[PDB]
């Protein structure tokens, strides 16, 4: 009945004496603000620059006493974003963020929801790019954690404190699949408070466990090695006599290889750490450079003949190496890759009780 | 300018904005939706596609031109029969103090209006109170891609246009009932792009806590364009092939000659491989273009283990029948492949 | 005195609405246009755009800004007056992405004569795009377009017209580095029709010409050098397999990396351009050139299969072969050449006739 | 004995009357601007673009003779940055002028100064990207002059006229040194007035002298290729019969010299014209292709014995060629080394008198 | 016993009549000003442009006496971010930043706090574009010297003079553990004044010591290249007469260490002073196209016998003896090489790390 334009100004206004200074319920109980996040998109994983980009809904809720009405019937009225400005909101921000920017595709992109009992719901739309520091250990298998980090810069923990949700804390959109990540569904919450000299503020975190895919890695790495390693068992049936021919292809293979190693760096950042892939690298240039080396050894046996005995003893142990080589070769690669994916299978297994 | 009724409003002219527009807005209240507490606003939509492009695969997204179109009718602004024409076309600025639809595009990853002199935007008032504003804007959209089937595939890009703060029982959006999407007489390099579109609609979508909200949605199809990679990435396959196969002629005792054919040729597919992997996503299914390639390094790696056969057997104390019948099936094998491939995926 | 002539021209007591376009309720107004170019570059094929920074001056008459007691004419005003004038909005329909300056101030000019012609200059930065038609790719010449349009009036309200003496005016001494900007410019009227109705749109084409010099030193002299490196091949000994198959092999993958070289930069069309049909001949003959001694090589050995005079006629077939060779790769390369440069300057000479 | 907060209200202020719309002396003798600039960083020069940026600070000094003030017996007052909202300040801009912006970082970087007299100095806080022309037919060694035009927009030569200072115009900052380039500390100070169609305006430019350093060239491409070259001259002493060795040897050589080229041209514009460092590359390509082509001549000498006493006469030229060219082929390089260096200096010397 | 907005307005508001456009202590005693640093978050170094990005937490402090209160009996007040525009708050820029932005997340990350005696607290979340030169002499193991520079932009010493706080100045966060760099705990606090013909400025700087992280370089470019080196090496154990093979394999491995050293140089910017990796490639180049030579040498010396079997003999005996020797020599000579190299850069290392 009463005009929804006066409901505007007698609530909240220089007639109300509402003052978006001061924060609710002064020189009294910490202010309890409820947080949600809903992700909308997830993506643009970069080990690189050791960042990922969010898309988020964040809804806070907290108790305005000085917001209570009784002359509507109705609850949980709708106001408009654009007198936002008047109400008093809290001062969160992320503390990892690198990178954030509001949407302002018609208008602004902003919910407010006041309730009879002083209840406020307050809901953003924010693209985040956060920074996340990585162990780039075990890096083709390797699960990561992220982290969101949510704290307040201007009011201590006497005024403005914050918890999580009971019931759906995190909520991530439904068909949202990431492209060489998978995001498992277990969610951890954790209380970090930051301590300062200015004073103590409140903190709650999120931290999402990321699997990366390892489709790519097999077909575009792993695979590709195998053939470096095989090509160069060829060599083991080219004739003895034939130096232009096998050295040559043990060349070939040699560099082709260190090329191929030199091919992964490009994309990982620069750490003073050993990796998973390089494990596989160097074991695998340590089997070509091995195949040069025997025939170097086949090579210069041979001409160590220069009576006749003595040229059928050399010349036997140069083809019995080859022979030994044809079967050699390929049976140490094979202990090689059982010893390598089990090893690093257990490891995996203890990454995930790790979480 | 405008507000609280333009203040005193002490000029006085004669039978203009400064007075029609100040009468029409003096008890218009922007921060109250028309019909509150009432019948939900239906909101037509259209959209005009300015330019169409730049669908990059590497972060899976495509950023168009377009402009968009909304109509509502509002009871509170309903022209006093003071001017005989049925339009207005007030000033652009104006758009701030009138009620406008909270539309946000959910799947956009950055939106810019844009201000070349002025701001590009267009305010129309009917007579019977509807309302019609223009609006340019550019919008980077973001599209899910399968990449199986890759060289020669299609590809369906939506575009959801949903409210943020108001929910289905306030506003309502719809799609107008004759041509929706306008395109323009546009052409892309890599992709074309058909005059069937896909006014799917509905989208409504229901968020816990919040509740349900509007939602309308324009799915694109785009066929891809196979000319490039035949000259790209297949002609330039198939010839190293070919090369391989010139070592069946080659002496066989020319061991210093066959074998630098045959590895060089294997380790250049190989490279070709790698340089086509850049341009796309890291992705963990297996694509269209992976069997060729598989296909071309299995007949280059055939090649040199053909050789190793018949350097076993000449050294084994003949071995032309190794060669002979390897240059014919060698081909002959291929152009079966070449048939299966091609007829599959059509 | 001035301060009270501002006021008095268009403020509190002077009533001027600057929400009401000049003429209302009567004809359209009048709108001269003039484009002088400041900086032209940053013309990137990829994108299919360029850069341009102008001064964009508008003339319309308007009869409320008439003054006669001041009696100096086209008073210059100060730029933050603009504020209060009715003013066109113009914008680029092909544009893609605006900026003002504002340096140190905003790059803003105001002048208002007694009859009532106001003049506004601004300076813009403009990334336009330019649809490019990249068949005859090193010998081509591209039409830029810049569109001029109204976005909110209709044709009833405002009417663009083109100045009748030096509409688009030219920076002394600019040289673009990749192209070489002809001095005739077309202008034409292209108005526009929507479902809102007809609004005003004039359209300036620029003629650009590409200059050959970078091309020719650093795609086609290298080309021209892996095929002369194969004709070495017809003097090197027949029977030196391992010398003559590397040398024909290298070449061969040495020109397949060229070709793809050369297109890294133009984006992935589906049509088939010059520089395709100069890569794919070159690819053609250094091919050729293995496929020679292949040949070579299968004749020669048939001798061992009048066993001797078996033998003189396929040792002489495969010398014969080897000498006509010499001299017939380079004449067809020739006969190629000189069809392949008349054609395209004829193609050049229809192409400037459309411009 | 006054008060600060009121004598500030007594200038700049709407009892005081000073309209900063209206420039000072209106309908009078222009205004005399003297500006100075501090080169506060230089650097980040772009070949590619053909853009450098400076950071710099901009100061102006002119003469207002309202803002006198007798009250305070300062000889100058510093006053807030934020009353430059409320005097005259010529809109001045710079035309090479790609990018600038303000620095925002806590408080905005501007200094204001007020003397008795009335003159007031206005200190801005820029970073410009200023376009920079460039000629590159000496790609190395070279000296490239960087430009800097301060002009009006709005205010002609009768209003605004800019001068330079007498003393100190451009002053850099103590120990400013550019990674690749050497700045010179003679600075051209002239005057540039430009006339357009909407008038005449002031303009004053600063040119810089930049002078390219050679150590970082002389170390990654000339000894790079000085090293393919030495390498290509060994196949004269490996054995004449070693076919596939000297052909391998001298395709690689060839060919490797072909990739330095193109490295060179990643940083370098798309110029048509012929640049220093092309004159090297070729050479040192027409060197390595003559190796190869010697030893196609020596090969089709030396195989004419069996194919035609003849036999020792035709081996005997052979060895002869070789003989030679051990010795031919560094001294012929000495002399092109000897004239390449020589030319230049004096082109270098001449264009250091051109400055 | 005073409501808050009562107390909000009756202090620096209008009818107090607080100008913070005017500097506290008008003509008379400069203003001091205390400043410390939290640093969020430290990373971003960038060879190339010669730069690093920082994100810190900048506290000002200052006493304004206008600013007392005795009403509210506690010692101090949070007093809301908005309110700071009618503050005055002293002009602090950085001299070598090449960019700067606020934050603006959810809302003004700004904190003011204002005690009874008239001390000011004022604390500003930054992210900071830095410019910092490097000296990259010894590209490996080598430190460098980071700058942050706080003066006053308008504002003279007279006026407004800026302190290093006695406790805490720069404060670094809990891990911040970088990838390429080590950042050492001790940090030189410095002041230099800065002159202009506009006047003396204050000014204050903290340097930052970076060490470089040694295990990325020794596995990505020192092992690749003595790989090659060792690869080279196999040439003296191959046929003398093999022509293709031998000049094969030396030729390839030369190409290959060009080609190495051609990758390193991009990451770096375009100097015109020789570093310690190039020191490095430059004599590894040299060994391996030495082994080139040695090739060479040997094939002319075994076909001169035909330019009577006494002297056949006698050079290929000679030819083989310098395959004997080389095998020997070659690793030997580049263990030699090894040793005096890294001894020589640890000392001048040890020195430097005095100086830093
Ligand atoms: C057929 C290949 C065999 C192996 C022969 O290949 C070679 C050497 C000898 C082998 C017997 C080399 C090969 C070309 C052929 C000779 C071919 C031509 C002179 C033309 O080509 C044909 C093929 C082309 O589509 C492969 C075909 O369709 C068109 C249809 C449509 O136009 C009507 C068009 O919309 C669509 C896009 O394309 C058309 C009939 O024109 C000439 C245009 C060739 C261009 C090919 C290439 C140029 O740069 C490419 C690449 O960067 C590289 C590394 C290798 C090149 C190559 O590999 O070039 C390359 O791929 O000879
Ligand atoms: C077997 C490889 C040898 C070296 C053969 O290689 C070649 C020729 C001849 C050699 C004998 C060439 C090679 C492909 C293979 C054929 C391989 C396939 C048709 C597929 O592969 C199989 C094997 C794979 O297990 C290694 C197997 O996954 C396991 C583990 C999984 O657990 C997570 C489990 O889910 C599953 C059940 O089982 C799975 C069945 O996929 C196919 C997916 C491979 C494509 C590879 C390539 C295409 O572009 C790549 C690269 O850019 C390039 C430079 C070279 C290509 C190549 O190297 O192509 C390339 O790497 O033949
Ligand atoms: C001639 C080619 C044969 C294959 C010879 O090539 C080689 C070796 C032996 C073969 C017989 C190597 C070749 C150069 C030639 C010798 C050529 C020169 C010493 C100069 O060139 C002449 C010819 C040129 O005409 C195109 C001629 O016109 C000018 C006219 C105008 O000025 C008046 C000018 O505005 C216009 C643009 O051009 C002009 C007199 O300059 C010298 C400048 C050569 C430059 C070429 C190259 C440098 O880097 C390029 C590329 O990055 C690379 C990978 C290979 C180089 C190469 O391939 O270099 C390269 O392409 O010898
Ligand atoms: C020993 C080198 C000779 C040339 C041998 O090299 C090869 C073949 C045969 C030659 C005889 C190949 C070579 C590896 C070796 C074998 C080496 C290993 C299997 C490991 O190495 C050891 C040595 C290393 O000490 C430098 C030692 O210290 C650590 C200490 C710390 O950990 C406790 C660690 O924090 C610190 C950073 O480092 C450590 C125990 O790891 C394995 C990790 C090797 C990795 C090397 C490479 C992987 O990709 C690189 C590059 O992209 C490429 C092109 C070549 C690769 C290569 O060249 O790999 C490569 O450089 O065999
Ligand atoms: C090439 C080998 C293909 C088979 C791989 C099996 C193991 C898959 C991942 C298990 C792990 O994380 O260790
Ligand atoms: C508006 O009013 C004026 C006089 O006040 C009158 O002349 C004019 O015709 C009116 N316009 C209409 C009725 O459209």
């Amino acid at each position: 009945p009463m005009p929804p334009s006066e409901f505007l100004d007698k609530l909240m206004g220089k007639v109300s004496g509402y003052d978006a200074r001061i924060r609710p319920n002064f020189k009294g109980p910490p202010v309890n603000v409820t947080c949600n996040i809903f992700i909308n998109s997830f993506g643009s994983i970069a080990e690189t620059t050791m960042d990922y980009r969010v898309n988020i809904f964040l809804r806070q809720q907290w108790n305005d006493p000085r917001l209570a009405y009784s002359e509507y019937p109705d609850d949980s009225l709708d106001l408009d974003p654009s007198m936002l400005d008047s109400i008093w909101k809290p001062d969160l921000f992320f503390a990892n963020e690198k990178g954030a920017n509001f949407h302002e595709v018609t208008t602004d992109n902003k919910l407010l929801r006041i309730s009879k009992n002083g209840n406020v719901l307050y809901s953003i739309r924010i693209t985040l790019v956060l920074a996340c520091p990585m162990d780039l250990k075990n890096f083709p298998m390797d699960v990561q954690t992220c982290i969101m980090q949510l704290e307040s810069f201007g009011y201590t923990m006497n005024d403005l404190i914050f918890e999580w949700d009971e019931k759906g804390a995190v909520q991530v959109a439904d068909g949202l699949t990431l492209p060489q990540f998978i995001l498992k569904e277990e969610k951890d919450l954790r209380y970090c408070t930051k301590h300062y000299n200015t004073g103590k503020f409140t903190c709650i975190e999120a931290r999402f466990h990321l699997e990366r895919q390892m489709g790519y890695y097999l077909i575009q790495m792993y695979i590709p090695s195998l053939l470096i390693v095989i090509l160069s068992w060829v060599s083991f049936w080219i004739n003895m006599d034939a130096a232009p021919a096998r050295v040559g292809l043990g060349i070939t293979t040699v560099l082709t290889m260190t090329t191929q190693s030199s091919g992964s760096r490009a994309s990982l950042p620069k750490v003073s750490y050993v990796k998973a892939i390089d494990i596989w690298m160097a074991v695998c240039l340590l089997f070509v450079f091995s195949a040069l080396l025997e025939y170097a050894a086949v090579n210069f046996i041979a001409r160590q003949h220069k009576v006749e005995e003595m040229r059928k003893l050399f010349i036997s142990r140069a083809k019995r190496i080859d022979t030994v080589s044809r079967v050699a070769f390929p049976l140490v690669f094979l202990i090689f890759n059982i010893f390598y994916w089990i090893t690093y299978k257990i490891i995996r297994s203890e990454d995930i009780h790790k979480q | 300018p405008s507000q609280l009724s333009s203040e005193d409003l002490a000029r006085v002219p004669a039978n203009s904005t400064s007075n029609i527009l100040n009468k029409l807005l003096i008890t218009y209240d922007p921060r109250i939706r028309p019909n509150f507490k009432g019948i939900p606003v239906e909101d037509r939509v259209n959209i005009f596609i300015n330019s169409f492009g730049s669908i990059q695969e590497t972060t899976m997204d495509y950023r168009v031109n377009i402009f968009l179109r909304q109509r509502w009718n509002d009871p509170r602004l309903r022209l006093p029969q003071d001017f005989k024409s049925d339009s207005l076309t007030v000033d652009p600025k104006m758009f701030k103090c009138l009620w406008k639809p909270d539309l946000f595009f959910a799947n956009e990853k950055s939106a810019n209006f844009h201000d070349v002199t002025q701001e590009n935007i267009l305010l129309f008032i009917f007579r019977n109170g509807d309302v019609l504003i223009s609006m340019r804007l550019s919008v980077t959209l973001s599209c899910p891609l399968d990449l199986t089937l890759f060289p020669m595939d299609t590809q369906r890009c939506k575009m959801q246009l949903e409210s943020f703060g108001y929910t289905t029982d306030d506003l309502q959006f719809m799609w107008q009932s004759g041509d929706p999407v306008q395109m323009d007489e546009i052409a892309l390099p890599q992709f074309d792009i058909k005059q069937e579109d896909i006014e799917y609609g509905n989208c409504t979508k229901y968020y816990a806590g919040t509740g349900y909200y509007t939602c309308v949605e324009v799915i694109f199809t785009l066929r891809r364009q196979v000319g490039f990679y035949m000259m790209g990435v297949y002609a330039p396959t198939l010839l190293i092939v070919v090369l391989s196969w010139l070592s069946f002629w080659i002496n066989p005792d020319a061991s210093a000659a066959r074998v630098p054919l045959g590895i060089l040729s294997v380790l250049s597919l190989s490279s070709e491989c790698t340089s086509l992997a850049s341009e796309l996503p890291k992705v963990s299914y297996v694509k269209a273009i992976d069997i060729w390639l598989i296909a071309c390094l299995l007949f280059g790696f055939a090649s040199l283990v053909e050789y190793a056969v018949v350097q076993v057997m000449l050294n084994s104390p003949a071995a032309k029948r190794i060669d002979l019948y390897a240059r014919a099936l060698f081909p002959f094998s291929f152009l079966f492949f070449n048939v299966i491939y091609w007829s599959v995926y059509l």
